[PDB]
């Protein structure tokens, strides 16, 4: 299998997010490979001047959205939707705008900027 | 004796690339054909996973080859580590 | 995870004499009580304390 590229719900995304060993976290450009199911992801990166490798053993490209989309699975992070063709994807949905990436304690949601220094 | 086993694997094996193969050509010419109930089924379904849809059977397994999965992504997985204990 | 008593930009934490482990990373403490000016991850080992 070859993953392919889609636009659908592109004027709903405000940002794009990476997940690397099952826990989101921030974008660099100084990252070199990507797993990417996104062609605005291209038009993203190329404004910052980055250019990366498209591999399955690389961090997944998530996207930031305003709109409720697919649904929740256990140990997922985000909402996981399944595209027409039979690709899969991925998205962060949001209650206020005032978000960034949430970690779950067992009482209650802090956000962090990194999970290894983080009461995540 | 055992090769007699040996050869009735080894024709359960053919039967199954057989039908691997009718897979294929349906997929690049249709195809009402043998594996479209699985695929079918498995499309519509919330399954993100092969194993809890197909639960371990070989033939649904075959016919749903060339599709994308969540079991794809080694990326999602975390490997539990143990920190530094001391000095 | 050991019990806390205050979260949020401060937060003070109780432990007593067995490893914790939390996603993806164990770790070894001993008993005691520690206090943090930064919502960072707090356990009681030498390279908390440095």
């Amino acid at each position: 299998h070859v993953m392919s590229k889609h636009t659908d719900f592109s004027s709903e995304i405000i940002g794009y997010k990476a997940i690397d060993g099952g826990v989101t976290r921030d974008i660099a450009s100084t990252d070199t490979c990507f797993a990417n199911k996104h062609a605005d992801f291209d038009t993203w990166f190329s404004q910052r001047g980055g250019s990366y490798t498209n591999d399955k053993a690389c961090p997944l490209i998530a996207a930031v959205i305003t709109r409720e989309v697919g649904f929740v699975v256990p140990g997922l992070p985000g909402t996981i939707l399944r595209t027409t063709n039979g690709d899969f994807l991925h998205f962060l949905p949001r209650v206020f705008s005032a978000v960034g990436n949430i970690c779950y304690t067992p009482s209650k949601l802090i956000e962090y900027t990194d999970f290894a220094t983080s009461a995540c | 004796i055992i090769i007699w086993f040996l050869l009735l694997s080894v024709c359960l094996g053919s039967l199954i690339y057989s039908t691997a193969a009718l897979g294929v050509l349906m997929s690049n010419l249709g195809m009402p054909s043998y594996c479209t109930g699985y695929r079918e089924g498995y499309l519509n379904s919330t399954n993100v996973t092969i194993a809890t849809y197909c639960t371990g059977s070989i033939p649904c397994s075959v016919c749903l080859s060339g599709l994308d999965s969540l079991d794809t992504y080694p990326s999602l997985e975390t490997i539990q580590i143990t920190i530094s204990s001391f000095k | 995870f050991p019990n806390t008593y205050l979260e949020g930009s401060v937060r003070v934490v109780t432990t007593f004499d067995s490893e914790y482990c939390r996603h993806g990373t164990c770790e070894r403490s001993e008993a005691g009580v520690c206090v943090s000016t930064s919502g960072r991850w707090v356990l009681n080992n030498d390279y908390y304390r440095s």
